[PDB]
């Protein structure tokens, strides 16, 4: 059994649209993975992966006219979790976390009641996947040459996928945590595509998680 | 002539870098020179107080010269002689400053690392140039330097037209 908790229509206000010096818009998979990680940390619930879908999204000033690129949107979240208790307690915990959580600095103002979906095999995974509808999920398409030439030629979209460590911080004067290994780092990128979750063939290719070399990845790899 | 420009660059603050947190915050002044990144078409950034720089015949400063026709890599690799290579390489020193910069936790093997993100000069300079040359317009434009581009960075000082950013807006579910 694979367990998933789904939270529909998460309305977020005041998102920091700037994810890197050259990316403005949808918060990257690192942010949602970070959200799942924080929930596991403060809830104790084991989060294996996260799939996230765009329902609504608008960068302020991009549709009509009125500093730090700010946006507002509506997301649909799906956390893969390991949970051997009743669904209700799980749902309550997730509710209480999401109520006070933040996505890329953006306040959560509203969301549907979290519900649980279970999958015995890959075929029920489709029911799980379609429980998210309607929303556009992010799938990894990888880099062919580099993000600029890929953006021009493959007409895809760059997204922060992790970081490259440049140097180890030698003096921890202004470091809030003086024990955890700290590094000066710079964003790494991949190329992503959007798909209506119902049209995604293998759900594992939209389930994001942490991985080696300071990166986030999908469970099922590059999209097919 | 470029010898004179480089020596004038050295006589002042004179720092050549490929990564900096100054793109994030004006008052940061963290500079990193990643030697692995240096290739033939690598764009490089520079700092000196108020972008003070001796100008050549056509009115270009050292930053404009170095980022034109692979000049930086040609000097760096020694094509123009060992002396110029040395003088240029003496300015490629790192400075560590974490102030005003984000400190995030990124999950490692059952543990975590702390990351202090800084920006890439090449992606900004070469990226803007490249998206310009290939008429890519699915983009936003952001200006760096704050109220004083002059004291931010040489690239910021010259490229007042702003830098290009990928528009990473997703598709949306329709109302009806």
């Amino acid at each position: 059994m694979r367990k998933f908790i789904i939270v529909k229509n998460v309305k977020v206000d005041g998102i920091n649209a700037k994810s890197s010096d050259i990316t403005v818009g949808m918060p990257p998979a690192t942010t949602f993975c970070g959200l799942g990680e924080t929930m596991s940390i403060k809830t104790g619930i084991v989060v294996k992966a996260v799939s996230y879908g765009s329902v609504k999204f608008e960068v302020r000033g991009s549709r009509f006219n009125t500093p730090k690129p700010l946006a507002d949107g509506v997301f649909t979240l799906c956390f893969e979790v390991e949970w051997e208790d009743c669904a209700e307690v799980l749902v309550d915990k997730v509710t209480n976390f999401i109520n006070t959580a933040r996505i890329a600095g953006g306040t959560i103002a509203s969301f549907n009641k979290p519900f649980v979906k279970v999958a015995k095999d890959a075929e029920e995974l489709a029911s799980v996947k379609n429980a998210m509808m309607p929303c556009y999920v992010v799938v990894d398409c990888g880099v062919e040459v580099n993000i600029f030439e890929d953006a021009v030629n493959r007409k895809l979209q760059p997204m922060v996928n992790g970081y490259k460590k440049l140097e180890k911080i030698v003096d921890n004067k202004h470091m809030r945590d003086k024990f955890t290994p700290a590094y000066l780092a710079t964003p790494t990128y991949t190329m992503i595509g959007y798909k209506m979750v119902s049209n995604v063939d293998n759900f594992d290719q939209a389930l994001w998680q942490y991985g080696e070399n300071t990166k986030v990845k999908t469970i099922g790899g590059i999209y097919n | 002539m470029i010898k004179e420009m480089i020596e004038d660059f050295i006589s002042k603050g004179g720092l050549i870098f490929t990564h900096s947190g100054r793109y994030t915050n004006t008052n940061n002044s963290c500079f990193i020179f990643n030697k692995n990144d240096i290739g033939v078409d690598t764009k490089v950034d520079m700092y000196t107080p108020k972008s003070a720089g001796i100008k050549n015949e056509e009115g270009e400063n050292l930053w404009q010269v170095l980022n034109k026709a692979n000049m930086f890599y040609r000097i760096y690799s020694g094509e123009l002689g060992e002396e110029l290579q040395y003088l240029l390489k003496s300015c490629c020193t790192a400075k560590e400053d974490v102030t005003t910069l984000p400190q995030i936790y990124f999950k490692n093997g059952e543990g975590y690392d702390i990351l202090v993100p800084i920006g890439n000069a090449h992606n900004l300079i070469s990226g803007t140039e490249y998206l310009w040359e290939h008429k890519y317009y699915n983009t936003f434009t952001q200006k760096l330097g704050g109220s004083n581009p002059q004291n931010c960075t040489h690239a910021c000082n010259k490229m007042r037209g702003g830098f290009k950013q990928f528009n990473c807006t997703p598709p949306q579910v329709e109302d009806n």
